[PDB]
DNA sequence: ACGCACGAAGACCAAGTCAATGCTTAGTCTAA
DNA sequence: GCGTCTCGAATCTGATGCGTAACTTGGATGCTTCGTGCGT
């Protein structure tokens, strides 16, 4: 079964690519060692294959936001939207270590090792959100196939098909945002400022003498202090993703609660940045087998409808017991 | 050799969700609980294989065009050739001196004469007609030890 | 003349004029005896990178004109580019003076190789400075001396470069970014051998010589191997 | 019979290759001691030898999916798209020898090796299915040939051949993939997170203090959840070539190959399940130098006899062959 | 929670982009090299995607203010206007490293390689202020989202929706202001002028000697003197700004913080040019999950009284102890 | 009522490695 | 019913700091026999 979610971002999509970054004032990625360098965390960005009007493929980088991270996200949407309210309106409790193999599949680090037997295999599979994640301390293959969200563009056009070209965008989507930390202790201009701070005038002084002490020393030599000048890479608000999610032959009761999720998945956030409020997106569509099954409200319609039923009564008759199951370690 | 050898890795197994499936659904008459990954039905087993680049020469006494036809057929050398290992990109039958190098570097009889050998030649157990993994057809031979 | 090349094995044909691929059938090679026995080159390898620079034309000027001196009859210098030319044609004019003779944007293979035919015949022993239109097609045969063996027309010819990047079609651009920097070495080496195609035109030829000039086939350097594939099928002239 | 798929793939594939290597935050494979060190499962490379910048031969890695792979997955499609449907309709069921021998071709059934008569090898290696994937006890030659998943490059000119050269691609088509796991109890953030848990704030406390002191035990000299890696795989629209021959094929033997080269698509290739690796789309099927791929799949007025007697072969289809040829 | 809040700015706004960019005399940015090359420093612009009116989806730059930049005058303004003179009238006194932690979100510059305890970790997000803003030693989500100062325009119709089309400006909103700096000796031209200065005129004629030596050697040349001639980049005052917080299950208190804080924001300014009096702004309307709550006064009505009571019981509870334990050092 | 399920058990030494690929420069006119 | 002269010029042409920090730094499996007892 395939899904296919049509997700504009109404703020920059920010993921952190590991590894460490540098960018001049002007904008050049790496700068020669002459010039100055700034610390740069880009977008993360996943080598793509793509194809221009001269016919040769090419390799070309794409920013997207990696299929695990918003996996973790749908799972987290699933687990604090749908799962933890139907089990706390029954007042059923997780132990820890159901918790944590609910939210990570694991309860700790490293795995039984021991094969599980076939009736339970068949029961978790069976599970309405245990079914689609499998995990546990017994590796369980899950039925979620879910991808990684590949913004429309010229570049993934090979990728996402051709029947998303009328919202492609042909330039970059990439842009670059400074960010400053300044020390507070420069910012007073009266005692009434510093009369808040124990010591207040002294404890002032002794804090701009270790500042210009330890600034002094570190100009001469060619702790860290407060202040910084940083930047960080993000993808442009605006621009479209496609998002397709794949399901393993599944029951009425995984669609549903895969229907639940994406009609509660606008209140969450794609990609990192909470501070700044990055990661906003509104969904414009969403695709079920080649069919549009969503409306202004959400997933709505009697195509829908069986699996919403479905998810309720599942949901009517969840419990703990199938969770402390799954996480309980074989050894 | 035109590379170094490659250790090439093949496993084996059966998918245990899918066989847990069939096993609800009747298609699988099985009884046992559990999967047994170390040895049974349903062993996970490892093992391995060199692969290598090379041009493959012998010697041999013969036809000409009768062999040059029979090795037309031929697609695939040595084993492996369900996975296809060992593609055939093209093959050349010539006719050399004698003095070149002999067909003896074989699995040649335990009491084959010693001018006819090409090199030294250590007793050993193989078999001297096709099929050569026969092993109720094994006989002690003398097998060219700079070619085994 | 160019169609399959040593390890190629013609599929730069079947891939620049699109052919599919069951219905393409590839033919052995063939070449007369008469075509790469009668010729030898001589090791007078060029000391300078083939560049613009003044003073590897001079060199050059003198290395070509040291050969125009020994020549026996009519020689042939290839040269890639107008650029190259025109800065080679002063120095080489102060010493063959008429002798030379070289294209322009006008002078072209109209009337300036009947021209050559004609002052050959005169025994003048001209010097023609080829530039593009001479790398191809031009006829080099004494073909009113029926010997046919009288290998004076162009008894000698020297190459100015191997040369690199003479194809400058999109199409060659597309190529060259699908397939890579290959492409175009063996692109090269075809135009090679075409310049060699100058030598001959008429069977039975006995007795001519060759001169390379480009310090990057004695600079060792890994990409011009094919290059030295292609000459090593040529005896070296026994200096 | 030859078989020639064109695939290219939507997503990435990961074959993950055997063996412990390592990886920096740079992204250098393998880096030195100086440097921090993080766990990497890089694709499945096979040694090659190629003409790379123009070096006469350059035994240089290409990124492959293993043939036991494809042939692994063609097995399974066939079983779970065609096979097993028509042995359902049927309501026929298998022991666990003939199960074995179906799906991993295993001799488990009946390991004391049993003698195939010259009429039963000849009627079981026309079987439409157990024919190509010999095995079980009698463990037969199988008619099907698979070679490994190589693709368009550079590289694999000598392999593949020149006859899909515009589609090669001249660069790397590796790339790193970074995956982390973190420790949803440090992730709670108020009472209403920790409600559902059982011992409420007291576990959460116990938790973190047992990862605290675990942690500090492990600086000074049981693993925690948290864990930061990365696994290399190939990116994501390259094409790749597919070569099947199958030898003496029967007319049911090669519907049954075009049924599965039909419902291929609907499968993966290689790992990366959780993350959906292995998306292909099949662009071209030849059959005996013939293009033979519609636009709704394998289809044409010259394979129709292949899909009639595989369809004949499915009607009477039944799970007593499976038996006979498992010896159970 | 979502609150939108509508600003319009009276004065300029002048948020300066990093790097050194160029204008000619006539207006040109980034002038040939043969025209005049005077600095320029202009106002920040983030890509944002838009549509022309055609529905394609043209990547084109919107002069903004930084969403940081947003996010610590708001926490400015809540510590300046709240939580001082709550801890003022207790005789509370913060140490100098609360009090960076604070106004900085850190104490230093290396943040603690150790996560904190859940009892901290619930201690703190239930505070008032350090529950919106996390930050200390131990890494602590915060519970705000600030947004950045996205001006209400036909670039930004698809960032902010449809909502204030009446609102929307259609031609640029961006201005170029010209600085210059005078020499004042070289306005000296009084005895009396003279008067003040120590040495008489012998001083002033050294000055303008030493001037005259340094311009004519860097002329023939082809420190830095007092004349400057440069130009700042603006946003034109009038245009009207969308500001988006949002907040996640917020506290009575918090919420109560945020609007005594949005009550006050007015009297400080959005972002640089203190000198030439810029980012002066009004708050035209707020917005409290799609409810105005925006009163001639300020953030008042009968639906907010009780957010406005609890901040007022937690600002009477408060004290500087949970300060020093966010701020303090766990190793 | 022979077939299959299912734990216990019994061999038990133990290293050194972890890249495999870089490469240049302007003539054609012979269809609308 | 135009009317033409003039129909600019010099000079500024940026300065200074900041110019990262902590943590993860894998985990598990790949064997058959034998005894005893279910058991369908």
């Amino acid at each position: 079964m395939q899904i296919e979610v049509l997700i504009r971002n109404i703020t920059p999509i920010f993921s952190a690519a590991p590894g460490s970054y540098y960018v001049s004032l002007d904008g050049t990625i790496n700068p020669p060692q002459g010039a100055s360098r700034f610390p740069l965390t880009r977008a993360r960005t996943m080598t793509v294959v793509a194809e221009t009007g001269d016919g040769v493929a090419k390799a070309v980088p794409l920013p997207i936001v990696p299929g695990n991270t918003m996996r973790n996200l749908l799972r987290r949407t699933m687990l604090k939207d749908v799962i933890e309210p139907a089990l706390r309106d029954k007042s059923a409790q997780l132990s820890i270590g159901a918790y944590a193999t609910a939210y990570a599949g694991n309860s700790s680090g490293n795995p039984d090792g021991v094969p599980s037997s076939f009736d339970e295999i068949v029961t978790m599979r069976a599970h309405p959100f245990l079914g689609l994640f499998g995990g546990g301390p017994r590796m369980l293959q899950g039925r979620l196939m879910v991808d990684s969200l590949y913004p429309i563009h010229q570049f993934s056009q090979r990728i996402i098909g051709s029947d998303y070209i009328n919202d492609s965008i042909k330039g970059g989507i990439t842009e670059i945002v400074w960010t400053r930390r300044n020390d507070p202790i420069l910012q007073l201009g009266s005692p009434d400022d510093a009369a808040v701070i124990e010591g207040g005038a002294q404890a002032a002084n002794d804090w701009i003498t270790s500042l210009l002490a330890t600034t002094k020393a570190k100009k001469g030599k060619a702790g860290r202090g407060l202040k910084a000048f940083n930047a960080h890479e993000v993808v442009i608000a605006g621009v479209k993703w496609l998002w397709r999610i794949n399901v393993d032959r599944p029951s009425e009761s995984q669609i549903g609660l895969i229907l639940l999720a994406l009609n509660k998945l606008a209140n969450q956030r794609i990609a990192g940045g909470h501070a700044k409020d990055y990661g906003r997106f509104v969904i414009e569509d969403v695709i079920l087998d080649g069919e549009s099954v969503w409306t202004p409200s959400g997933v709505s319609g009697q195509a829908t409808e069986q699996f919403f039923d479905a998810i309720a009564e599942a949901l009517d008759g969840m419990t703990s017991s199938e969770f402390e199951q799954f996480a309980a370690s074989a050894k | 050799k035109g590379a170094a050898s490659q250790n090439w890795m093949q496993t084996s197994r059966i998918n245990t969700a899918e066989a847990a499936r069939h096993r609800s659904e009747g298609f699988l008459l099985l009884r046992a609980a559990k999967p047994n990954p170390a040895g049974g039905p349903f062993k996970n087993s490892l093992y391995h294989y060199p692969l290598v680049w090379a041009t493959l020469t012998a010697y041999c006494v013969g036809d000409q065009a009768r062999i040059a036809d029979l090795l037309s057929q031929c697609r695939q050398i040595g084993g492996r050739r369900g996975v296809g290992c060992g593609r055939v990109a093209g093959f050349s039958v010539e006719v050399v001196p004698e003095v070149e190098c002999t067909w003896a570097l074989r699995a040649m009889p335990d009491d084959s004469e010693q001018s006819i050998l090409c090199g030294e030649y250590a007793l050993a157990m193989s078999a001297l007609q096709s099929p050569y993994w026969d092993r109720s057809l094994h006989k002690p031979a003398l097998v060219p030890t700079s070619l085994a | 003349a160019t169609i399959y090349a040593s390890d190629d094995h013609a599929v730069l044909t079947r891939w620049k004029l699109e052919v599919p691929p069951a219905r393409a059938i590839y033919l052995p090679p063939v070449h007369p005896a008469w075509t790469t026995e009668p010729v030898v080159l001589h090791p007078d390898r060029n000391a300078i990178e083939p560049n613009d620079s003044p003073e590897w034309a001079d060199e050059t000027a003198g290395l070509i004109t040291k050969v125009a001196e020994r020549a026996a009859g009519g020689t042939l210098v290839l040269c890639t580019s107008y650029q190259n030319a025109e800065l080679l044609q002063g120095r080489l004019l102060a010493v063959l003076g008429e002798r030379l003779i070289v294209q322009t944007k006008v002078s072209s293979a109209s009337m300036c190789v009947a021209q050559y035919k004609a002052l050959y015949r005169a025994g003048a022993r001209p010097v023609w400075l080829g530039v593009g239109a001479a790398w191809t097609g031009i006829d080099l045969s004494d073909e009113q001396a029926t010997d046919p063996a009288d290998d004076a027309m162009l008894s000698d010819l020297v190459i100015t470069r191997l040369p690199v990047g003479l194809n400058r079609s999109l199409t060659h651009e597309r190529r060259v970014a699908i397939a890579g920097f290959k492409i175009v070495t063996l692109e090269a080496v075809w135009q090679l051998r075409q310049g060699l195609g100058r030598l001959v035109r008429r069977p039975g030829v006995k007795n001519k010589n060759l001169w390379v000039l480009d310090s990057r086939i004695g600079g060792n350097t890994p990409w011009v191997a094919p290059y030295r594939k292609l000459l090593s099928r040529y005896r070296t002239a026994p200096l």
